[PDB]
């Protein structure tokens, strides 16, 4: 695919609040996986031979940590980012004057207004060099050039990340004919539960 | 609502004719009494209906061919065209079984460009090319040298001349008019009076101002350009024409009895007329009209009034009064109306469109268009004969009867296909009878299924004729017309309709 | 209005299985679309037609039926026997051309000419309910053994030969073979354009004022009064509308001996002589309500711009000031009011139907001689149908080489009148704000124009606009006892809104009982 | 409290279905969970090995006169030696030493990717496209060459694509609505101010439309084999696995193309009202929402155009034309007409009608299971969104938070 979106939202009220986000998405493509007759690696079948038919929670934890609690059955590969920069409206109105003073930089500057400039940045996926160069411009309050955006995008193919997934638990991958396959699946279900119950902030 | 959809109405069926002794069929039909319009329901297509019969009687349709009979097509070809090297049949039945082929044209030959289009008959009334009526791929030998530039062409047998008589005529007219008028007037009056003298003082004052500014501006542009380009002259032979297979068959199947619907179907398939002379060419026409007007209006008035008295004896008494009054009235009005029409015929889609663009062409694209017109020309001038002049005893038995049937049917067709039947469009729209239903072709800047929408507050309505009245009795057979169908006067009416408002003839 | 509530999709029960058709070994049944999911709503899981395998318990002979003329095995296509071994496979099995060691049966060397490019679309059926092409109705490739050819007036393509120094035109495209189903195909270059543009503007402005001052002394009093008004109005209106219509060819389909497509042929052979709405509705669904018998091939460009702006401002003041002395005293008292409003709307629509994605986009963006010329060039290689006449699909049957099909034709007429009733977009709900209702499969949508939003387009972003009404459909036919049957319809779906126009159609429709 | 999602108990085990040697169970999701309660990640169905209790019935039948390839598709014998790989494996032609009888008579021809991918599967949940169930490489031994239209190239139309017409359209819609007010009037008085702007632009480009054949269609070996593996007994989890692998519908026709979209919204306003009834109102807002979308075309052009659209910069039409042409390299399924996937269950397959009815039931289940219908109402009229095994609410109104609890 090539689905690319960008959203810039700024919002203020008084009676007061100020909030602002920027998002982009670069949706490169979609995979869906076979549900049945899955061909699992030899290491994985060996690590299902290495699981006792009785509920040894430690060793099943070793398994769940090694391969996974879940796998991605389908998902959208690509890259994403979000930036945020929230202003003190009071000082905003007199360090600058109004958003057009700054919007003109996106679509000539004053030194005092920098709270809009010190953006918080989040980036996911992409070959790091281009995202680093983007950060190296945005950190100076310079909106990155279209060249750098397209450079990063055409990097994404070199190092994508899953934008979105539907996880399914690994116990589904248990090959049905494996010796005692079912009890081992049920032990994996318990080991998954013990994983959640153990490592949680409730504790 | 202003509009109402008028559904298609076709007549009650005819009587059946008698069964065709050979075609073993009988026919019924209906006239179209009223086309559908404004999304009115269409008629059933079956204004034609057919019944089978027994072969009550023989018929002499078996027109003797002395030549070879092209087995699959039944075209009669002269035996000298056997083994000719050319499919002078439809089906190579002339070239099968030949011991030796005598290729007459060893040379590379092109056909004349667009020569096949001229072989198809036209509906004269609609100016629409229809099915093929003449076979312009029959050569009867030929192989005389014909050239245009360095290319050599095989002239069809049916063609007497196709010759690059090359000519071009250009017309440019531009008329720009401006007028503006300005009128400023000022009027000012002031009065003062005093008396002074125990003491007394009296004062009166008055001021009056009136101001008027009126300005009007009018600008008009008319530009028209036309190019008529001519690139060949075509003439069809006057005699012994070779008909197209499809037309040949469709004429054969015509019933000997007069049954209008079948001859109407003939016209609908192939038109009424065929082209005997034509000039092949390109046409470019450009017509731009613009009117721009401004008005500015200003009236201003001011008044002051004073009356002021003091009386003294100390002690004093007094009265003093003052008024100021002011009015400003101002208006601006500004309008522009622009129309452009561009018409292009002949050439290639690239040059056709770049000429269709709203600007005048560069002379390069005019050159490119005129070069392309040679290879895909349009027909600028046409001379035509009615299609029945093709029905000839060398091709069809009973040919005189078929011919006379066509002669009648052509009159009935001209009556029936006339767009006079449609209800008038609004907005000076032109109703075009387009099958059994009628489409209002609207000038741009008028819109909708009746041209009922326009933003222009007024638009000249040009006259439209009603259908001519039926034939009057003998002693001066006569018809009449009333300009009723769209009376011109509305909305600063346009021109009246042409005559003849009545028409009269031999009985 | 707020949105209407959702409605769930609903289908009737299955009709009773049709008795197993001997040659098919297939059973058929249909449901009725009791309700589409007008808004939101669960879509129906299931299709409104279903078929299953069977065994007939009876043979059928039909493979033999036509065999006076050459009948293929795969298909009902029955050929005049001179088409056998003609050199061109006339049915998809090629059974007419296999084992043709008597090669002398070939008709002509014609394969040097390709079929007319873009002739296949004229062969397709058309669904008036959706303005979508169906399956093929005409055979796009059957020639009936004819080598009938069409001159391509745009054949000139530049070539260069570096081994010489010649720039010259190649000739491969010079002619096309015309498929048998076209009575006429006729290349002809025409363009027309029309442009209208208009401006009206008015600014109207009035000010009026009085000051009245009165003073008296006896002790003293002085007074001044003022009344003043400013009232300014502005209207700006701009309209422009461009139409450009290139024609590159015209076509006409043959009105006689129509050779139906193999798929339509087989499917029509499968329909019962007995009326069965399920079967015939499936046929109309697959092959469309309509078929085409006229053509223009071309390109169209259309552009519209409307701008409307208004401004209104007013200011008013009334005041009194007073002073007096007896100790001296001063007063004042008054009121002033002010208002301003400004409005603008700009709406532009540009659309290109034509010959390349690239330059259709470019011309949709920037009307210019460059985009006009490059799009016109693209119209050389990919013209699009710009106009077509059509007739109801059943009128094809009257003209086929299969001869009479009276009963099947009357069945197909009845089925079409029901199909055009049951799947009409009337059953998609009120699309507000001049949204377009669409019905597809068992489901509904509104296509909402940009000034409108939401499941019914109900929330225009502005406070409101003049929106014309549209009809609900016609009610059922009356259970007629007199000779006349009657159907009623009203302009309420939606009603004309914010002063919009009434829908223009008929309120009352009538039929013979 | 928020709610961690809840699921039913397991169904009773089916009987052991013979030939496939397995037993199955089902378990519905009673409540999706919401408000950041834990996802229902757990599988909706389960299966187990079973030693079969009774005779299996074979899946194969002798096709008779038709050849029977290694892949199990049977092809009519005119396709022997035809060299078109009519079985996807070459057992149509690998047998043949000579007389290849090849179609297209040595003419220039190509494979078209648009025709190859035609008839994408679709999952009704999210309208996501999937691989075509159609083979689109079987040609029935016909040639049927068509022109790419945007390019002087001829491709052979695959048998299942009844039409693929490049009826290209390009549109642009733009609207601007722009509005300002100032008002300074019970004994009320005002100082209301507003500055409002809507700008909305979208441009669709349609490259072409495919129509899939309504009859005699040939399906991929893996799809028909997955119908073979499909239990006859209506085991919901196995039918859900099938629908997940192939979607609930297929596009029986589709329009391919690309799209750009841009929405700019502003609302700056304030209120003051004062007076007496028979009043001390003040408020202010700013809203300022930019969204841009590009679909289809090649990355390198698409993103540059998306940027030049987000910038006020006047677009160089060369860039627009470049992206619009690149749509031919990477089109999107911008529209399609769906038909249920069970209509692709081949008739005359064993229990074909049963598998069809069971798929129709499984689709009923799949829709109603992952439908927000069985999810908790939003607090303040916000839209509930079943995201993935959890509901969250979003408000278009000024309300805020995952249940619109606040504003």
């Amino acid at each position: 695919e090539t689905k690319g979106e960008k959203n810039f939202r700024t919002e203020h009220y008084e009676e007061e609040k100020m909030f602002l986000h920027v998002k982009g998405e670069i949706h490169l493509g979609r995979f869906v996986m076979r549900n049945r007759d899955v061909v699992l690696t030899t290491t994985f079948v060996d690590d299902i031979k290495a699981l006792p038919t009785t509920y040894e929670k430690g060793e099943y934890f070793a398994f769940l940590e090694t391969y996974g609690t879940h796998y991605s059955s389908s998902g959208s590969l690509g890259g994403l980012y979000e930036l945020i920069y929230v202003l003190d409206k009071a000082s905003m109105k007199r360090k600058g004057v109004e958003l057009k003073d700054i919007k003109r930089c996106l679509g000539v500057n004053i030194t005092s207004e920098n709270l809009i400039d010190d953006v918080v940045s989040l980036i996911r996926g992409g070959t790091r060099k281009y995202a680093f160069e983007l950060k190296e411009k945005l950190l100076r309050g310079t909106v990155i050039d279209v060249t750098d955006f397209v450079n990063w995008a055409s990097s994404i193919n070199d190092a994508p990340v899953l934008i979105s997934q539907k996880l399914s638990p690994i116990y589904n991958l248990v090959p049905v004919k494996m010796k005692n396959a079912h009890l081992k699946k049920q032990n994996l279900e318990r080991a998954i539960e013990d994983y959640i119950n153990e490592f949680s902030v409730r504790k | 609502v202003t509009l109402m959809p008028i559904d298609c109405e076709l007549s009650s069926w005819s009587s059946w004719t008698t069964c065709d002794p050979c075609q073993k069929k009988r026919y019924r039909y209906a006239y179209l009494l009223q086309p559908s319009q404004f999304h009115g329901e269409p008629c059933n297509f079956s204004d034609k209906e057919v019944e089978d019969c027994v072969t009550n009687r023989p018929c002499r349709s078996q027109v003797r061919c002395e030549g070879f009979v092209c087995a699959q097509t039944g075209r009669c070809v002269n035996r000298r065209l056997l083994c000719n090297g050319d499919n002078d049949c439809g089906d190579q039945s002339d070239e099968a079984n030949c011991r030796r082929i005598y290729k007459k044209c060893q040379h590379e030959m092109d056909q004349y460009w667009g020569i096949g289009s001229l072989a198809s008959g036209i509906n004269l009334f609609t100016n629409s090319f229809e099915g093929p009526v003449l076979d312009h791929r029959y050569y009867a030998g030929g192989c005389s040298p014909h050239y245009i530039l360095n290319t050599r062409f095989r002239k069809p047998y049916n063609v007497e001349s196709y010759t690059p008589q090359t000519q071009g005529k250009y017309e440019f007219i531009l008329k720009e008019y401006e007028s503006y008028s300005d009128f400023e007037r000022n009027v000012t009056e002031k009065m003062a009076s005093k008396s002074g003298f125990i003491s007394s003082q009296s004062d009166r004052g008055k001021h009056y101002i009136r101001r008027t500014k009126r300005f009007s501006h009018t600008k008009s542009v008319f530009l028209h350009a036309r190019s008529d380009l001519e690139v060949a002259h075509y003439k069809l032979k006057p005699r012994s024409l070779m008909l197209h297979y499809e037309f040949l068959q469709r004429v054969k199947r015509l019933p000997l009895e007069y049954s209008y619907g079948e001859y109407r179907d003939l016209f609908r398939d192939f038109g009424t007329h065929y082209i005997t002379e034509a000039v092949l060419g390109g046409i470019y026409e450009y017509t731009l009209v613009m009117n721009k007007e401004a008005m500015e209006r200003g009236d201003y008035t001011l008044n002051n009034v004073h009356a002021c008295a003091k009386n003294d004896f100390g002690v004093s008494v007094g009265k003093c009064r003052g008024i100021l009054n002011e009015i400003k009235d101002r208006n601006k009005r500004d309008t522009m109306v622009e129309d452009l029409v561009v018409l292009v015929r002949g050439g290639a889609s690239e040059h056709i469109t770049t000429l269709a663009y709203q600007e005048l062409p560069t002379a390069d694209l005019m050159q490119e268009w005129g070069d392309a017109v040679q290879y895909n020309p349009a027909i600028i001038k046409v001379k035509v004969e009615p299609l029945y002049e093709l029905v000839t005893a060398t091709d069809f038995a009973y040919s005189s009867t078929v011919r006379q049937n066509m002669k009648q049917a052509l009159e009935e067709f001209q009556k029936e296909v006339s767009s006079c039947h449609c209800a008038p469009c609004q907005g000076n729209g032109v109703p075009v009878l387009k099958g059994s239903r009628c489409d209002c072709i609207c000038p741009v800047g008028s819109q909708g299924l009746a041209c009922e929408v326009s933003y222009r507050k007024n638009t000249p309505i040009d006259g439209k004729w009603n259908c001519w009245s039926n034939w009057s009795s003998c002693s001066g057979r006569r018809k009449t017309r009333q300009r009723q169908c769209n009376n011109p006067p509305p909305q600063n009416g346009g021109s009246p309709c042409s005559g003849p408002a009545s028409e009269t003839l031999d009985c | 209005a707020a949105t209407p509530a959702a409605v769930t999709c609903q289908l009737s029960n299955w009709s009773e299985w049709t008795d197993c058709f001997p040659c098919q070994d297939k059973k058929y049944r249909h449901r009725s679309l009791l309700q589409p999911n007008k808004f939101g709503g669960t879509i129906c899981s299931g299709d409104i037609w279903d078929q299953a395998s069977c065994s007939s318990s009876t043979t059928c002979v039909r493979q033999a039926q036509c065999g006076q003329d050459f009948q293929c095995k795969e298909t009902g296509r029955c050929l005049k026997r001179h088409l056998v071994c003609n050199g061109d496979q006339d049915c998809l099995d090629g059974s007419d051309e296999d084992d043709c060691e008597d090669v002398r049966a070939i008709d002509e060397d014609c394969s040097q000419y390709e079929p007319i490019p873009g002739s296949q679309k004229a062969a397709l059926g058309y669904n008036i309910l959706t303005q979508e092409d169906a399956q093929s109705v005409y055979d796009a490739s059957y020639y009936g053994g004819q080598c009938e050819t069409v001159y391509n007036g745009e054949w000139r393509e530049l070539r260069y030969d570096s081994t010489c120094e010649r720039l010259y035109y190649g000739d491969d495209e010079k002619y096309f073979r015309k498929p048998y189903n076209f009575l006429k195909y006729h290349f002809e270059a025409l363009a027309d354009t029309g442009i209208s543009s208009e401006f009206y503007d008015n600014a109207n402005d009035l000010l009026s004022k009085v000051k009245k001052d009165k003073s008296d002394s006896f002790h003293s009093q002085d007074t001044s009064f003022l009344n003043e008004l400013n009232k300014y109005n502005e209207k700006k209106f701009i309209f422009t509308r461009i139409f450009t219509k290139v024609q590159t060819a015209h076509f006409k389909m043959r009105k006689d001996d129509i050779m139906l497509d193999e798929g339509m042929l087989q499917s029509l052979m499968e329909l019962p002589d007995q009326y069965n709405y399920g079967m015939y509705a499936k046929f109309i669904n697959d092959y469309g309500t309509h078929y085409i018998t006229s053509g223009s091939m071309g390109g169209i460009y259309e552009y519209i711009l409307v701008i409307d702006k208004a401004k209104m401002e007013s200011l008013g003041i009334t005041s009194r000031d007073i002073t007096t002395c007896f100790h001296c005293k001063k007063f004042g008292g008054g009121k002033t009011e002010r208002a301003r409003k400004a409005m603008a709307v700009e709406d532009i629509i540009s659309r290109v139907r034509g010959g390349s994605s690239g330059w259709s986009g470019g011309l949709a963006q920037n009307r210019s001689t460059i985009t006009y010329r490059s799009w016109g060039r693209s119209l050389k290689y990919n013209p699009v149908v710009i106009d077509f006449e059509m007739q109801p699909i059943h009128e094809v049957l009257r003209h086929t080489s299969l001869g009479p099909l009276e009963a099947k034709r009357q069945n197909l007429r009845r089925a079409l009148d029901q199909y055009l009733m049951e799947f009409n977009a009337c059953r998609c709900g009120p699309c507000f704000n001049n949204g377009v209702p669409i019905l597809e499969g068992t489901s509904c949508r509104c296509q909402c124009r940009l000034g409108s939003l939401g499941a019914a387009c109900e929330q225009t972003q502005t406070e409101g606009a003049k929106a014309d009404g549209s009809w609900s459909c016609w009610s059922s036919w009356s259970v007629c006892r007199a000779g006349i049957q009657e159907r009623r319809r009203e302009c309420d779906n939606p009603a004309p809104q914010n002063g919009g126009a009434s829908c223009p159609g008929r309120k009352v429709q009538t039929q013979a009982c | 409290s928020h709610i961690d999602c809840r699921m039913s108990p397991w169904s009773e085990w089916s009987q052991c279905d013979p030939c496939l040697r397995q037993m199955f169970r089902s378990r519905s999701i009673e409540v999706f969970g919401q408000f950041n309660g834990k996802r229902c990640t757990d599988a909706v169905g389960d299966r187990r090995q079973c030693v079969p209790t009774e005779p299996c019935e074979d899946a194969e039948d002798d096709c008779g006169n038709d050849f029977q390839c290694s892949t199990g598709r049977c092809i009519k014998m005119r396709l022997r030696c035809n060299g078109d790989n009519d079985c996807g494996d070459f057992s149509d032609e690998d047998d043949c030493e000579s007389e290849p009888r090849p179609p297209c008579r040595d003419r220039v021809v190509e494979e078209s990717e648009l025709a190859r991918t035609a008839g994408y599967g679709i999952n009704i949940l999210g309208m996501d496209p999937l691989s075509t169930p159609f083979d689109n490489e079987f040609y029935n031994g016909l040639c049927n060459r068509d022109r790419d239209g945007n390019t002087l190239t001829y491709y052979r139309r695959p048998w299942n694509v009844a039409s693929l017409i490049y009826e290209t359209k390009g549109e642009k819609n733009f609207r601007t609505e722009h509005y300002e007010e100032q008002i300074e009037a019970l004994f009320l008085s005002y100082s209301s101010k507003k500055e409002k702007m809507f700008l909305h632009v979208k441009g669709e480009i349609h490259l072409g439309r495919f129509v899939m054949r309504n009859r005699d269609v040939v399906l991929t070996t893996t799809f028909v084999d997955d119908i073979k593996a499909l239990p006859t007994t209506y085991e919901k989890g196995e039918y859900f696995a099938f629908l997940e692998t192939y979607g609930t519908h297929y596009s029986s026709s589709g329009s391919l193309g690309g799209l750009y979209e841009l929405i700019y919204v502003l609302d700056k306003a304030s209120m003051k009202r004062k007076g007496v009834e028979l009043v001390n109102i003040t408020s202010e807002n700013l809203i300022d929402d930019v969204v841009s979308l590009i679909r289809g075309g090649t990355r390198k052009y698409a993103f540059e155009l998306k940027e030049k659209l987000l910038r006020g910069t006047v677009i160089d039409v060369t860039d627009f034309v470049n992206w619009a042409s690149s749509i031919n390299d990477a089109p999107v399924l911008i529209s399609q007409k769906l038909s249920p996937i069970y209509n692709l269950v081949p008739v005359k397959m064993k229990n074909a009608h049963l598998k069809k009815q069971n798929l129709e039931r499984a689709i009923e289940d799949y829709i109603n299971e992952f439908s927000v219908r069985k999810c908790h109402t939003c607090q303040n009229g916000g839209t509930v969104i079943l995201m993935d095994g959890k509901c969250l609410c979003a408000c278009p109104f000024k309300f805020e938070g995952i249940a619109c609890e606040i504003s």
